[PDB]
């Protein structure tokens, strides 16, 4: 959400207040998912600021 | 002399009025709520003062 906090919002990417688009999602579970977990994608959970 | 004293006195006392915000002191509002939700309270305080 624009201008709202969160774990991935604060520590990774926050949407700007000028965002006019739609938040569109699609289910990737039949493609990007792998057996035993998908280690290709990453995320940064913690940061100093 | 009484109209200037009473005019300046009302002019100072209106700073103590809250005008619809959480508190009349800007440090308690800026030191607690986040800046995007807080900016609405600042615009109501500036418009009242």
């Amino acid at each position: 959400a624009p201008g709202q906090t969160g774990n991935i919002a604060d520590y990774n990417y926050k949407l700007p207040d000028d965002f006019t688009g739609c938040v569109i999602a699609w289910n990737s579970n039949n493609l990007d998912s792998k057996v035993g977990g998908n280690y290709n994608y990453l995320y940064r959970l913690f940061r100093k600021s | 002399v009484n109209q200037n004293a009473q005019a300046l006195n009302t002019l100072v006392k209106q700073l103590s009025s809250n005008f619809g915000a959480i508190s009349s002191v800007l440090n308690d509002i800026l030191s607690r709520l986040d800046p995007p939700e807080a900016e609405v309270q600042i615009d109501r305080l500036i418009t009242g003062r």
